[PDB]
RNA sequence: UCUGGUGGAGGUCCGUAGCGGUCCUGACGUGCAAAUCGGUCGUCCGACCUGGGUAUAGGGGCGAAAGACUAAUCGAACCA
RNA sequence: ACAGCAGUUGAACAUGGGUCAGUCGGUCCUGAGAGAUGGGCGAGUGCCGUUCCGAAGGGACGGGCGAUGGCCUCCGUUGCCCUCGGCCGAUCGAAAGGGAGUCGGGUUCAGAUCCCCGAAUCCGGAGUGGCGGAGAUGGGCGCCGCGAGGCGUCCAGUGCGGUAACGCGACCGAUCCCGGAGAAGCCGGCGGGAGCCUCGGGGAGAGUUCUCUUUUCUUUGUGAAGGGCAGGGCGCCCUGGAAUGGGUUCGCCCCGAGAGAGGGGCCCGUGCCUUGGAAAGCGUCGCGGUUCCGGCGGCGUCCGGUGAGCUCUCGCUGGCCCUUGAAAAUCCGGGGGAGAGGGUGUAAAUCUCGCGCCGGGCCGUACCCAUAUCCGCAGCAGGUCUCCAAGGUGAACAGCCUCUGGCAUGUUGGAACAAUGUAGGUAAGGGAAGUCGGCAAGCCGGAUCCGUAACUUCGGGAUAAGGAUUGGCUCUAAGGGCUGGGCGGCCGGCGCCUAGCAGCCGACUUAGAACUGGUGCGGACCAGGGGAAUCCGACUGUUUAAUUAAAACAAAGCAUC
């Protein structure tokens, strides 16, 4: 018998986050994590975003080109982020045919 | 191995000179029957057993029958 | 090796059949000097002149 | 990133400083990009020694060690339209 | 011009396999061994390591050069 | 007898036995090179030479001119004459280069992709056509036939479809010509597929049960060759005309020489299903005969999820090079159109389509492949080219422990534990006072968070130097994927997903906090002491195999002839 059963429970502390402190790391954090699979998991995750909002309409192309080159400079961290500056985007772009609409309305008055 | 979906050549197949057995085997859901030829093994998968036992009665005469029981 | 001509096969046949003790009848025929066979070859001891 | 070795960062210390700054200048010219005369794009990149490649139209032109034109090959084909006019006219 | 990313260059660094062989002037020194063993060491994408097949033969060859190597033989091998 | 003790043992000795191929190699091709003839040289055995000082073809579409044999109206075989014709030269050279075609199950004391069973496949031959299918069987003028459908005459027919990319089962054709494949470096990064590992369940068997554990361990298939479908790729096509430029990758990169969008086409398909196929194999539970029956029988061989995981492989796309990373046999495609076929038969020449018939000779094949089958005088701590490669820890093919498999401690054992030694440790207080010399040993060592000087060729120096943390346990926060949006549908205004909401699924980390231990925690393993200077060589590299690895040699650069 080899059984698997003393790394199944050690496995299942590992998980929820024991025996990975300080003091049970040997490698850098390069070589646990690498920076660049990081990197391409998150532009994957964001364009993806990008590419979804596109087709449902919710961005425009232009909108799109802009907002992929500045996922592209690291300017969103993570999708939360990127989608609460949609928002902001699509809040100021309305406004600004809120006020354009009523100097239209106040012109036209 | 060649896998022929009409019955009717099925027959062409087995009434070939070249033909020297049929092979006939019950499975759970379907019956195979099998003619050995020269190149390939031609064989016919029928899944109603009404029309399993009219093939028996219609297989050509002096061919090699064989059941695999 | 496994790889190996058929003149090379021939001559290893040749050395494997000669490879015998002498026989038993040799030692009573009349006027005998032979007593054992002097070229008795071991594959580990000695190696052949090919 | 750098403030003067640019691309013979490469080399480190492991040379003159003369020299990496010698083979600076021919290192950009050897693998830059120019535009191809006859398509008109930006593809006109390097096979080998002599050898320029465009990878649009697939054109392949025999030019200088390092950059695409010498100057002595420029000045040879003004002369020889200069002579070969002589001649006709 | 500055900043943060991306990128992955290099006869680049640490260091495995491999290649080599510093020091202990350690072991052994009628040895395991007519040159080996241990710890420690150099290098480890390059002028890198390596099998087979080929070419160069003795006043000749080959030599990133030590008169080095050329079948335990080299300031001209071995055989008669 | 030998295997340095023994030996009931052996790679010893003796007696027998054992290597089975069209599809695994050799055999064939050329490579670096080797090597005849012609020629030249040479007293001479001979040597140089490999296209160079040669009349270097012995073959063939086809046509003609004659003999001959036949299933002899006719065709075929054999000589001679025209026509074509560069060998850009014989020949040898690889059991790792190129090179058509075989794989499952069983079987031995020892063979096996080679024997048996089964299922395939390549090449060659078939003349006297092996059978089908294709070519190839239409149209016009009339007449008869109620009309269909037949009679006569005339004219076609070396296939057909798609706008295209190309497709379909064939789809004539010589000398000659063009092209392709064979046929190409190294490194990096991504993606697809498989194998392995992993996780959650369901079976069958086994282990543990002092207490717990619904547990822990094992096992849980579908070869080649066909057919279909995923999936991957594409500088392939059609519509169309883009700036408020857009598309898009981890990186790039792409576009009026035609982007995005839509619709097609092709290639590969080692993946899945299917024929092969469950009849076989394996697991387990039973029943027989007898040493073996591939005995017989029942049940099973199931459903899922993950991933920068490792390996192999297929792709795409880049970097480097004063380095550009074989040749030839062999096979194929195209251009051209010299020719052949038959006059309307149910026909011809022709066919790279489907099936059918016959054959594949010669040589190798056992075993070791190394702390005992090889070389080193030997069962010699030396040397000797490769392939496959599980779990845990951890950056790791590191070291340490384990499973599959293997072994018996390396040519002996028993007892004791003296000196000296070889190898491994520890040491109070000093801390190099030893010694030629810190030789030897020791200190440091991982990762995270801070912080880093002189000098400098601005690249570095740099892990400079210096400091802090590191265990266990319990939590917290952040970092994603899929589906959906007003019995079964839907003709519909009647709905509005819009600070992204609901449900379901999922793996790996990072940061912060509390608690806690005799402050112990990179707890073993792995694992840089550092600084200030002088001399030499610039650096990387090389060297006296067996006493000198260095400042010696080389090197880029400079200069000279
Ligand atoms: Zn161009």
């Amino acid at each position: 018998v080899h059984s698997r059963a003393r790394c199944r429970k050690n496995t299942l502390a590992r998980r929820k986050g024991r025996h990975m402190g300080i003091g049970k790391r040997k490698g850098t954090a390069n070589a646990r994590m690498p920076e660049k699979v990081t990197w391409m998991r998150r532009m994957r995750i964001l364009r993806r975003l990008l590419r979804r909002y596109r087709e449902s309409k919710k961005i425009d192309r232009h909108m799109y080109h802009s907002l992929y080159l500045k996922v592209k400079g690291n300017v969103f961290k993570n999708k939360r982020i990127l989608m609460e500056h949609i928002h902001k985007l699509k809040a100021d772009k309305a406004r600004k045919k809120l006020l354009a609409d009523q100097a239209e309305a106040r012109r036209s008055k | 191995p060649r896998k022929i979906e009409e019955i009717k050549d099925f027959l062409l197949t087995a009434r070939r000179k070249d033909a020297k057995s049929v092979k006939i085997k019950k499975n759970k859901d379907n019956v195979k029957f099998k003619v050995r030829c020269s190149r390939y093994l031609y064989t016919l998968v029928i899944t109603d057993k009404e029309k399993a036992e009219k093939l028996k009665q219609s297989l050509p005469p002096g061919l090699a029958v064989k059941d695999l029981k | 090796s496994s790889h190996k001509t058929f003149r090379i096969k021939r001559f290893l046949a040749k050395k494997q059949k000669q490879n015998r003790p002498i026989p038993q009848w040799i030692r009573m025929k009349t006027g005998n000097k032979i007593r054992y066979n002097s070229k008795r070859r071991h594959w580990r001891r000695t190696k052949l002149g090919l | 990133r750098t403030k003067k070795v640019g691309i013979v960062g490469k080399y480190g210390t492991r040379y003159g400083a003369s020299l990496r700054k010698m083979v600076k200048k021919i290192e950009i010219s050897q693998h830059a990009k120019y535009t191809c005369s006859f398509c008109g794009k930006t593809k006109m990149k390097r096979r080998a020694v002599g050898i320029w490649h465009c990878g649009s139209c697939m054109k392949t032109v025999a030019g200088g060690a390092w950059t695409y034109n010498t100057t002595s090959a420029v000045t040879v084909k003004s002369a020889i339209r200069r002579l070969k006019e002589l001649k006709d006219q």
